């Protein structure tokens, strides 16, 4: 249906100004740093395959995180608790049904008891204050994928694959909004597949041009650029299945021009 | 939670209790909603409490608060008088007036239209989940099956007399449409005193939808032939007539009825168009008449 489309868009526009996480928590935690986080991250990427779970999940699980270390100190051995109690919150809310909390204890490896996992999940939403729907990168590329012409499956492959990656990477990537790496990711995945360019269409629904995402392009033209030498490769093995039509095999383009 | 006095048991399901109860301190009448509480919180709670927070609107119940104990958990919502379903069956003899009627199906809409455009579906949209006051407004509550709809929402639920044909028939998502669909079933059942489409089960339903409306084919519906759980076998029923489904509705509301039961989900009327239908030129807001 075509009548809320807008209305829907202003509104994730809204929201994810509301939503966003503070840029610099990382060095105000005394115990915790970008590459934990960053291996944090790739786990849950492997979480999310090996329980099938939807990407939808695994965006909104890292924004329960990187919120929650907004306003809470954690030591390196307590990270993969927040972790877990993220992604089993985000499966409660977006899956069909999620899976039970066993299966996410059993995840940690023993590291964590049941016990442990539920007081964090009461943690953590009394920290978010309930307020899970949050606008996602994912979110945003749903909503870019009807502006194009016509639609290729490879496009939207690439663009899940560069969106995913900016989960990995706290720096740069808390610098921009998810409606600016959806826009970003988008405009990279349509360069390599088909040569196209962002469009005028999304340019009057968003009010971005392409020289407003210059900067962040910049950036994720660089993390596609270095991918096969980032030390987390979980997403890269994620877009080699047939199923992503193995973009993450694609070379991308030396240049942006 | 020791502010709320205890009035009475007003539910009782799976989840767990609700009641009627007031602010000690302030006078307050509140809907306690408790979740009995090894699975941790629930996830249609977890989905009431950030959907319904997110959505502000007079025409939708309002959270008041959420009291998070270690052991149990309770949703506070503003009381209402009571349900559709209850106010219909106290109308069985006199009828609910056609003016409140369109009143009614005004304010829904207009709730919809704000659920629909904050990304919000409903999913479970029946008489007993709309509430009423003496003063006239109708309100959508319970949002324990909404989903956020930001990528689309996969089908897995709805009672089965406002079912969507598109979900009967199988389709992989759910779309704004399944909404309209409930609301239309509402609104010939406000007018006819009887349930539109009352089937038995799944199969029973559909029959019914098709007996009324037509058996859909592919000119009616693209893509119908070839849903997961249509058959070449189904009877090909004849489209009746509205004057003979919903009589005493004149040529603007047999309209709206016949766009918000269209069979494409894709061509169904949304809120925000049906907010726009001439049917609402003369909407007042009359006062029910409540036992
Ligand atoms: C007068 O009878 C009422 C009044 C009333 N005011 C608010 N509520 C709500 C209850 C509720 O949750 C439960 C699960 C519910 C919802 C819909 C229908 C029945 C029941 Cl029990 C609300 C919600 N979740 O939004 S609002 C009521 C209910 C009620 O009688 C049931």
């Amino acid at each position: 249906v075509p009548d809320y489309h807008e209305d829907i868009h202003t509104y994730l526009r809204e929201m994810e100004v509301k939503c966003k996480p503070k840029v610099g928590y990382m060095k105000k935690q005394p115990d915790i740093t970008n590459s934990m986080r960053a291996i944090l991250v790739d786990w849950l990427v492997e979480v999310g395959e090996e329980y099938k779970l939807q990407n939808e999940t695994l965006h909104l699980a890292v924004n329960y995180i990187d919120r929650f270390l907004s306003s809470m100190s954690v030591l390196r051995g307590k990270l993969q608790l927040v972790g877990t109690a993220a992604m089993l919150l985000a499966s409660k809310f977006e899956e069909i049904y999620p899976p039970e909390v066993a299966e996410f204890v059993y995840i940690t490896d023993d590291t964590y008891t049941k016990k442990q996992v539920l007081r964090m999940e009461h943690l953590v939403l009394k920290v978010l204050t309930f307020d899970l729907a949050a606008p996602t990168v994912n979110q945003f590329l749903t909503q870019y994928f009807l502006h194009q012409q016509p639609a290729n499956c490879k496009v939207e492959s690439l663009a899940m694959f560069l969106g995913e990656l900016s989960l990995i990477d706290a720096d740069p990537y808390l610098k921009y909004l998810p409606s600016v790496i959806a826009g970003a990711a988008f405009h990279l995945a349509l360069y390599t597949v088909t040569g196209q360019s962002w469009p005028e269409s999304l340019i009057r629904k968003t009010g971005y041009t392409l020289e407003s995402l210059k900067p962040c392009l910049m950036d994720l033209h660089q993390t596609y650029l270095k991918a096969p030498q980032h030390a987390q490769q979980s997403i890269r093995e994620k877009y080699k299945n047939s199923k992503y039509h193995g973009v993450s095999l694609l070379n991308p383009p030396e240049t942006l021009n | 939670m020791e502010n709320f006095q205890k009035v009475e048991k007003i539910g009782e399901g799976t989840y767990g209790v609700v009641y009627k109860a007031r602010n000690k301190l302030t006078g307050e009448v509140v809907a306690l909603k408790k979740i009995r509480l090894t699975e941790g919180v629930p996830s249609t709670a977890i989905r009431e409490i950030s959907l319904l927070k997110e959505l502000n609107h007079p025409n939708i119940v309002k959270l008041l608060d959420v009291i998070h104990t270690e052991n149990k958990l309770y949703l506070v919502f503003e009381f209402l008088h009571q349900d559709l379903k209850k106010f219909m069956d106290a109308s069985a003899l006199t009828g609910i007036p056609l003016p409140l009627i369109k009143s009614y199906l005004f304010q829904l809409l207009q709730g919809l239209a704000f659920c629909h455009s904050h990304r919000v579906l409903h999913r479970d949209l029946k008489p007993q989940n709309l509430l009423i006051n003496t003063e006239g407004a109708i309100k959508l509550a319970d949002f324990g099956l909404a989903r956020a709809f930001g990528v689309p929402v996969r089908t897995y639920v709805v009672t089965l007399w406002y079912r969507a044909p598109e979900i009967l028939l199988g389709c992989k998502y759910y779309s704004t449409a399944v909404d309209i669909w409930s609301l239309g079933c509402i609104f010939a059942e406000m007018v006819t005193r009887r349930a539109l489409f009352p089937g038995d089960s799944e199969i029973d339903q559909l029959f019914r939808i098709f007996r009324t409306l037509g058996t859909p084919d592919e000119v009616v519906w693209p893509g119908v032939t070839s849903m997961p759980d249509y058959k070449p076998s189904f009877p090909k029923w004849a489209r009746q007539d509205f004057s003979k489904v919903v009589p005493p509705l004149d040529e603007d509301g047999r309209s709206l009825l016949s766009q918000m039961l269209h069979y494409d989900p894709n061509k169904r009327i949304s809120a925000k168009a049906a907010l726009a239908h001439p049917f609402f030129q003369d909407v007042t807001k009359p006062v029910p008449h409540l036992r």
